[PDB]
């Protein structure tokens, strides 16, 4: 029922920028929060950031602070990730998800995950 | 124009089509009620209780219960997180009528409970050998038409709350009432359920989808949950929102309230607490 | 700020064992601790919000416990499609930190 589709793999050179994307289906994005999590092999998950979609206000891990840029637009039902200054350590699969519960803020669904690749080739 | 909750449909009790709201629904309502109905019960039975021993430790829990609602802060909030910020602010009673201090919140937000009989002090409540006769000691003698003080502390009819040396059921209930001035979905839903990961209710079947706006003119037991406690608060009196908010100069004439769906609360409690809060001159007293 | 450790990053079992991962944040987070179960293909899954409790759809060989520091989520009998790794969150404190996944596999040679 409630999916979260999110967009190909990306592959950019260092110090570009990219706007990952995830739409969802079964749900209006405005009931809920959008969170975008980082997985890199060999150290594990981490939590970047969340917005909601009604106010258009983010929060972030003290981590990403200048990095990561989440949008929404309720129309699409899709939320935007954006990513700035890239470096290599940028390497890594990124998740978005949701959570429904707003005391124990679990995350319920998540995405596939989308791979992101950054390298000068 | 009128609030727009998107989640809870609305609902209203006297005259007022909707042909999308021309009829006096208007405005924003005078205040959003919120409920927190608990139930509560000393599961493990024993021979040699007393029936005080009934009510008197499911009661001591209303302080620790108060206090998690008044400290409760909505971790990762988007734009409200702690009470106070919600909360409808009362500064002084009638200047006549100050009989009721200490019995009746004064300062802050509107927030009645079973322990303001005891000033939310719970020693006080455990130097209190009679908790009848501390709740009672402000009923009139049935002379004075607006509710009682005992009906607007308890939050129900009172035949229904169990307190009682006559009670044949093991559960007694109770509810603490909460006025706000807004609304917060986020908030409310944080709220529900800090409560309910706290304190399961078993199989609630409380309905939770339906926002009520109402117009003012002129052996072992066990906790059951059913038809019979949804929407208690229709078996109030009909004076009752209009003589609480009256005792604090705020008049319902031309204006609503908006009733939201009660949080349901079970409290377990076994024979250790069932004893230590006993006090020492009951247990030779009859 | 608050570090969530696993002692174990792997644990070999067998089809109907008694499976036990256990983690530990540093400090109190009262007893709000997700687990989450990652497949190799990489997709994931709540199992365990909260402490106890289960999330629907999951089955009830999935149990947790804990308490204070310490939490540990057990599997009462590790089915073939129990092979994955689980990792812990806090939601205690606001910027939300995982542990280092631990993964489960079969017993070989
Ligand atoms: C009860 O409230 C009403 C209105 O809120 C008060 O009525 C008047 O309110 C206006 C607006 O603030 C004041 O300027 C007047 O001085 C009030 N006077 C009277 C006679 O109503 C009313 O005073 C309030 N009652 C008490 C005891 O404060």
């Amino acid at each position: 029922e409630v999916q979260l589709q999110q967009s190909g793999a990306e592959l950019v050179r260092p110090g570009a920028s990219v706007k990952l994307s995830c739409t969802a289906s079964g749900f209006k994005i405005k009931d809920d929060y959008i969170h975008w999590v980082k997985q890199r092999p060999e150290q594990g998950l981490e939590w970047i950031g969340r917005i909601d979609p009604a106010n258009g206000h983010t929060r972030y891990a003290p981590k990403f602070q200048d990095k990561a840029t989440i949008t929404a637009d309720t129309s699409s039902n899709t939320a935007y990730l954006q990513l700035s200054s890239l470096t290599s350590e940028d390497t890594a699969v990124y998740y978005c998800t949701r959570y429904n519960d707003y005391d124990a803020f679990y995350f319920d669904y998540w995405g596939q995950g989308t791979t992101l690749t950054v390298s000068s080739a | 124009g009128p609030v727009e909750f998107s989640t809870p449909v609305k609902d209203y009790f006297p005259p007022s089509p909707d042909v999308v709201r021309p009829d006096w629904y208007v405005g924003a309502p005078v205040a959003y009620i919120q409920q927190i109905f608990v139930k509560a019960t000393v599961s493990p039975w024993q021979k040699n209780f007393l029936a005080v021993d009934v009510f008197r430790s499911p009661l001591s829990r209303v302080f620790q219960l108060v206090e998690e609602i008044r400290n409760h802060a909505l971790r990762d909030s988007s734009g409200v997180k702690s009470l106070e910020e919600v909360c409808l602010q009362v500064t002084d009673l009638l200047p006549g009528l100050k009989k009721l201090r200490n019995l009746l919140p004064e300062h802050g937000c509107l927030l009645l409970s079973p322990g303001n009989f005891w000033q939310n002090d719970r020693e006080r409540f455990n130097a209190d050998p009679d908790i009848i006769k501390t709740i009672h000691q402000h009923e009139p003698k049935a002379l004075q038409t607006s509710a009682t003080l005992k009906d607007l502390l308890f939050g129900l009819p009172g035949k229904y709350s169990g307190v009682n040396l006559y009670n044949r059921k093991r559960v007694v209930s109770y509810t603490v009432t909460l006025g706000l001035q807004r609304y917060d979905s986020r908030f409310l839903s944080s709220l529900r359920s800090r409560l309910k990961l706290l304190h399961p209710s078993p199989n609630c079947t409380l309905r939770e989808d339906s926002i009520v706006h109402v117009h003012f003119k002129e052996t072992e037991a066990e906790v059951t949950w059913g038809a019979e406690d949804e929407e208690i608060w229709r078996k109030l009196s009909f004076r009752h929102w209009p003589s609480l908010f009256s005792y604090y100069n705020i008049t319902l004439a031309k204006r609503y309230i908006s009733i939201l769906p009660a949080i349901p609360v079970t409290l377990y409690l076994n024979p250790q607490e069932a004893l230590e809060v006993r006090h020492p001159q009951e247990a030779n007293r009859y | 700020d608050i570090q969530m450790t696993q002692t174990t990053s792997s644990l070999s079992a067998s089809l109907g064992d008694r499976v036990t991962i256990s983690c530990r944040a540093s400090q109190d987070i009262r007893n709000y601790l997700n687990w989450y179960q990652q497949k190799p293909d990489g997709t994931v899954k709540l199992l365990i919000y909260y402490t106890s409790r289960l999330h629907s759809g999951v089955p009830s060989r999935f149990s947790g416990s804990g308490s204070g520091t310490d939490y540990s989520l057990t599997i009462s009998n590790l089915e073939q499609e129990d092979i994955a790794t689980y990792f812990c969150q806090q939601t205690n404190t606001l910027p939300w930190t995982f542990g280092g996944g631990t993964k489960v596999e079969i017993k070989r040679t």
